[PDB]
């Protein structure tokens, strides 16, 4: 009887332990309406959370509470947690221990305030905070490998060999899905479709989730898209309006492999994984090149394992078996792994009881996180 | 428990009654009653003296209470229905009257479009108010009005009266007892209103196109009946003017601004998500909206302007549908305010209390502080 | 072929033109097309149905005005062709289009269709031998004769900040809001309806624009002007009447600083400059705060610089020197700098000849100017 909540910068995948698929799957968004001197009448809420704000998105302002894995607004995150517990799962958090998923290399203030809120506000008996990559490796059915997680606000790589982590070979990159959404929004404005407000950001990310794929040979695909026009597909907005996108489809996730399009001055996800492998020990790099696991929602692009495999193949030596593992359930890998972990017979000693927080306080999380 | 008097103003006819009462108890015009007054000056006027409007509002609301409400203004709440974009000076004058001469428990300057939406029960629609002075469009989404999306046109009942006055003054065939034109320099508004309701009517879309062809090189429908007038000054209306009066109401004149075009303009400024829900929920309120064939020609004009190569590429194929309110289009907003006034739960906290106005003086309006 | 280059400084509200070297553009007029209200059937009224500038200002209550450019994007290309032809006509330049070089201005982040159609016009209708579609911020820097600086222009439809540091324009630090003078006039009309007067025509809307340009002050604290009672400075209408404006004269320019009060989502002018500086590097903000260049006609409000200083002091960190350089030629800084840039000798490589444009077309434009 454990609760597994996956709080990312985008969706908030929540459900019970032992279950295969999570119950609660909703965009973690809060939104205040356009405050004007006029009234409303016959009731309405004050701040819509979840699918409420997703359907009433035409007038409210979408404000994410988590930016790059950092909870930037604890009151909005507290509203999302209250909505999750008392409305999506329909069970109070006092009768169950919860399991939260944070990103690696996360500033300590988040990892501590999360615990302070889960104990002082909801009166939970036990809470554990695990790294999302570890849970993705749990859900991948392996104890050896590197996880190339990619969320909407964060993207990191964590190598774990035979169940042991390498806390120094863990990299992290802020170039994730939300930055791709902003880049696609800017180039769609360049093609003549101004998606200015935050309410249009959900439409442009819907375009990203539906018609954007990873190009294998980006220069060849770009030259053929500028030459031919069969690649240009159509798409309908919530209105009767219809658009056509030619380059945007494959040029949108190109920022993941080429961060120079956003001026990040960094390395792409392929070389981020390559550098994360090279920072490990020289005797366990074969297993990492074979058990490369993709996870998160930003790896759901069609035809991305081929690009990752080609780029790493060009980077890794010729005598290595480059193998990319991309399960179709990688959108919920963190939650599935949280379910597996929460349902283990050993994990009961791995919790953080209420009295432990009563004695130590917020500093016990660092000695009990991982 | 006490009731709530729902007062609704208007430049032509004021509407008033109680809370929960389906339909107002009386609909008295905005005229006054005073000795030595050949023409009663309207109560709802703008850009004029302050104290004069204070006295006019005092006497009109006083006679309104004591002649169609039969109750002292201290035992029950007052919900003053006022349309949005009403001048602040007019609202301040109403507040001064209701709190310095009558001393009501709490007023509520609630908008008109929002309660017109409350009548249907749904939380989102596009509301076209064909009032007397001007036309007004105000999109409402999830109970919140999209105030930046608005539209006004001086093509209400006043423009119809101006049209009828000029046109009937031209073809003034008042028989003797044969032409006799311009016998009187100006004709009143009562006869003009009677001509509007009893004789004028809204034409068809194809008939309107025939009138457009009749503008410059034929008026196809010719029915007419010689409208009488007291003092044996019997005039004769024409079979084409009964069509031209509505033709100017649905005229564009190379500016693309007709009564039906205003809804499409406000729909253009609305956000992408709200588009199909406002198209699926269209409400037509107002007094000018009670003309025979007005809704049919209105919807036909909307759908005729849908495939116009200026608004089609942004709207396209849409499902336009007009709702049918459970009250008359001339008095829908009042019924919405009546249902709102019959809700004594939060109205005590939603409305402006008397104590707060006496000790503060500030009136809530969409303005800073 | 070569002659004196013409700087056709376009814009959403006032299209400005004049030959290079001139320090004052002798031919400036508001950007619109005048057509009479009643559809013409014969003569004896405003003939030809085409009025621009002085002949457009000749009559107001007898015209229906249609703007050709909205938010820097050309909606009616035929109207812009007629306005450009009016610039080449017998009343504005009396010169030949196929002889003089023509400079062109555009707001940043504009769609490619605008540039392609504009070059189609300037290379098919008016076969200009030299066309260079420059920007609208770089030109203000050339006019001021300054290397560094944060150009904050505010025309009739677009307000955008482009922080250029010693000739280097940072494209990812550009903030662009589609709110300016035209929308300021629209919400000013909205507030005028609350005052008591109403306007319902395009020419009537230009009368509202005249009302805006004569008296619109920005106090540092609008609540102080709200608590007190203004003296209601009169305004003699062009029709012959008088209007006591009142509080709407200051409530209307609050849009550019607090657009959330009306119901629109944006950041505001002060936040455009602040976020444009915050998106820049950490080592350049100290110099970009002390180098602020104003431009555009919407920056001509009484007390604009004082309120902008107060808001920047609120957002920027303490003890940071701010210098909002407000030149006197703000309404013509884009044209003046365009004249300075076009008068240069290195400017020869910037344009594209007619044959050079015929070589490739759209790609030739986008490759040579960028
Ligand atoms: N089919 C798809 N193709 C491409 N991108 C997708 C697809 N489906 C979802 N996405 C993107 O993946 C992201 C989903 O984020 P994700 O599911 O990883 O949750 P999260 O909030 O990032 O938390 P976590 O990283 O822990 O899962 C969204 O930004 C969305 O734009
Ligand atoms: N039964 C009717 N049939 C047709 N038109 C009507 C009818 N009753 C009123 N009207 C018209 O409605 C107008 C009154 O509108 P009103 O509701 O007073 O506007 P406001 O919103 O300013 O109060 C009058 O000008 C009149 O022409
Ligand atoms: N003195 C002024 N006071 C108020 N507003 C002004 C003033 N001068 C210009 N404006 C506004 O600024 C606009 C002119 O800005 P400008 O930079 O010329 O625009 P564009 O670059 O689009 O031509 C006009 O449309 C007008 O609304």
């Amino acid at each position: 009887a454990a609760l597994v909540v996956d709080n990312g910068s985008g969706m908030c995948k929540a459900g019970f332990a032992g279950d295969d698929a999570p119950r609660a799957v909703f965009p973690s968004i809060v939104g205040r309406p356009r405050h004007q001197g006029v009234m409303v009448g016959m009731g309405q809420k004050d701040s819509y959370v979840g699918d409420e704000a997703q359907s009433k998105r035409g007038i409210l302002t979408l404000k994410y509470p988590i930016e790059h894995g950092i909870v930037t607004n604890w009151d909005d995150m507290e509203k999302i947690w209250h909505h999750t517990f008392y409305n999506e799962l329909r069970v109070a958090p006092e009768e169950h221990p919860v399991l939260l998923t944070e990103a690696p290399l996360n500033p300590k203030a988040n990892r501590e305030k999360m615990t302070q809120i889960m104990f002082e506000t909801f009166n939970t008996p036990a809470m554990y905070v695990a790294i999302q990559a570890v849970l993705s490796l749990y859900a991948s059915g392996r104890t050896t490998g590197i996880v190339m997680d990619s969320g909407d606000g964060v993207t990191h790589t964590v190598p774990i060999y035979e169940g042991y982590a390498l806390p120094h070979a863990i990299l992290r990159l802020d170039l994730a899905g939300r930055d791709l959404t902003d880049y696609l929004m800017k180039i769609l404005t360049e093609r003549g479709y101004s998606f200015t407000t935050t309410a249009e950001r959900e439409i442009v990310r819907d375009i990203k989730e539906k018609l954007c794929y990873v190009a294998l040979d980006f220069e060849q695909e770009m030259a053929t898209a500028a030459s031919s026009s069969s690649l240009e597909k159509s798409y309908e907005l919530p209105d009767g309006q219809v658009i056509t996108i030619g380059n945007e489809r494959f040029r949108c996730p190109e920022a993941l492999f080429q961060p120079s399009f956003l001026g990040m001055e960094s390395c792409g996800i392929h070389e981020t994984t390559f550098n994360s492998i090279m920072k490990c020990d020289v005797d366990i790099r074969k297993d990492l090149y074979a058990n490369t696991v993709l996870s998160g929602g930003t790896t759901m692009y069609p035809g991305i394992a081929d690009r990752m495999q080609k780029e790493i193949t060009a980077l890794a030596p010729s005598t290595m078996k480059i193998k990319i593992i991309a399960p179709p359930e990688r959108k919920y890998s963190v939650w599935i792994g949280g379910s597996i972990l929460a349902s283990l017979s050993t994990f009961q000693q791995m919790w953080i009881s209420k009295q432990e927080y009563d004695e130590s306080g917020p500093s016990i999380v660092h000695r009990k996180c991982f | 428990e006490k009731t709530a008097v729902v007062i609704d103003l208007g430049e032509a006819f004021t509407k008033c009654g109680f809370a929960g009462e389906t339909g107002p108890r009386c609909i008295i015009p905005s005229v006054i009653k005073k000795a030595g007054m050949p023409k009663p000056i309207k109560v709802v006027q703008y850009n004029i003296n302050t104290e004069e409007l204070y006295s006019y509002l005092k006497e009109f609301i006083h006679i309104l209470y004591f002649r169609h409400l039969l109750v002292n203004p201290r035992d029950r709440r007052v919900v003053v229905i006022e349309s949005v974009l009403c001048p602040s000076h007019f609202r301040e004058t109403l507040t001064r009257v209701l709190f310095k001469y009558f001393e009501v428990p709490s007023v509520l300057l609630a908008p008109s479009h929002l309660m017109a939406l409350l009548t249907l029960g749904i939380n989102s629609a596009m509301v076209l108010d064909c009032g007397y002075r001007e036309s007004l469009v105000l999109p409402i989404y999830e109970g919140i009005p999209v105030l930046n999306c608005w539209g006004a046109l001086p093509l209400g009942g006043k423009a119809l009266h101006k049209e009828l006055e000029t046109q009937l003054l031209e073809q003034c065939t008042v028989d003797t007892g044969q032409s006799l034109p311009s016998v009187m320099g100006s004709i009143p508004e009562g006869v003009l209103e009677d001509i509007k309701v009893r004789t004028c009517f809204v034409s068809d879309l194809t008939r309107g196109l025939k009138i457009q062809a009749a503008k410059f090189n034929r008026p196809s429908p010719p029915p007419n009946v010689d409208y009488p007038l007291d003092g044996e000054k019997i005039l004769h209306v024409l079979g084409s003017i009964r069509d031209s009066v509505v033709e100017i109401l649905f005229e564009q004149d190379n500016e693309e601004k007709s009564v039906a075009t205003l809804i499409l303009d406000s729909l253009m400024q609305c956000p992408i998500d709200t588009r199909k829900q406002l198209a699926e929920n269209l409400v037509i309120i107002g007094g000018t909206s009670m003309l025979p064939g007005f809704l049919h020609r209105l919807l036909a004009e909307i759908r005729y302007l849908v495939e116009k190569p200026k608004y089609k590429k942004t709207l396209g194929t849409k499902t336009f549908r007009i709702h049918t309110p459970p009250a008359k289009a001339n008095c829908v907003a009042w019924l919405g305010g009546a249902i709102f006034g019959a809700l004594q739960d939060i109205l005590g906290s939603r409305s402006v209390s008397k104590e707060y106005y006496n000790q503060t003086g500030r009136i809530p309006d969409w303005c800073s502080l | 072929i070569a002659n004196q280059p013409v700087v056709i400084d376009n814009g959403s509200g006032v299209i400005k033109a004049g030959f290079a070297g001139d320090q004052i553009p002798k031919y400036c007029f508001p950007n619109y097309v005048g057509r009479p209200k009643h559809v013409r059937v014969m003569a004896g009224a405003l003939e030809g149905d085409i009025f621009i500038g002085p002949k457009a200002e000749e009559h107001r209550g007898l015209l229906s005005i249609r703007y050709p450019m909205e938010h820097g994007i050309v909606k009616d290309w035929n109207d812009m062709e007629r306005i450009w032809q009016y610039v080449y006509s017998k009343d504005q330049l009396q010169t030949f289009s196929e002889e003089h070089p023509v400079l062109l201005t555009e707001a940043p982040l504009n769609p490619r269709k605008n540039r392609e159609r504009a070059a189609e016009v300037f290379f098919e209708t008016f076969n200009v031998p030299a066309l260079f579609i420059s920007m609208q911020a770089v030109l203000s820097l050339y006019a001021t004769g300054r290397t560094t600086g944060v150009v904050l222009d505010s025309g009739d439809g677009v307000t955008h900040a482009v922080p250029i540091y010693e000739g280097f324009a940072m494209p990812h630090s550009i903030m662009r809001i589609d709110i300016a003078g035209r929308d300021v006039s629209r919400f000013l009309r909205l507030y005028l309806r609350k005052e008591g007067y109403d306007f319902h025509s395009s020419s009537e809307f230009e009368i509202v624009k005249a009302i805006k340009e004569r008296a619109c002050y920005l106090s540092i604290n609008p609540q102080k002007d709200e608590t007190l009672e203004t003296e209601k400075a009169q305004y003699y209408l062009p029709d012959g009447s008088t209007i006591e404006i009142g509080p709407s004269r200051f409530r209307a320019p609050e849009l550019l600083f607090r657009p959330d009060l009306i119901g629109e989502e944006s950041e505001g002018i002060h936040e455009v400059l602040v976020f444009a500086i915050q998106k820049s590097d950490m080592d350049l903000r100290r110099t970009l705060f002390s180098n602020i260049v104003l431009s555009g006609g919407s920056t001509l409000f009484k007390g604009f610089g004082d309120r902008l200083l107060s808001e920047v002091k609120k957002l920027a960190p303490k003890d940071v020197k701010i210098r909002i350089s407000a030149p006197q030629e703000r309404l013509y800084s884009t044209w003046i700098g365009g004249s300075i840039l076009a008068s240069l000798d290195t400017f020869k490589k910037m344009w594209v000849s007619k044959k050079e444009y015929e070589e490739d077309g759209a790609r030739s434009i986008h490759r040579k100017t960028f």
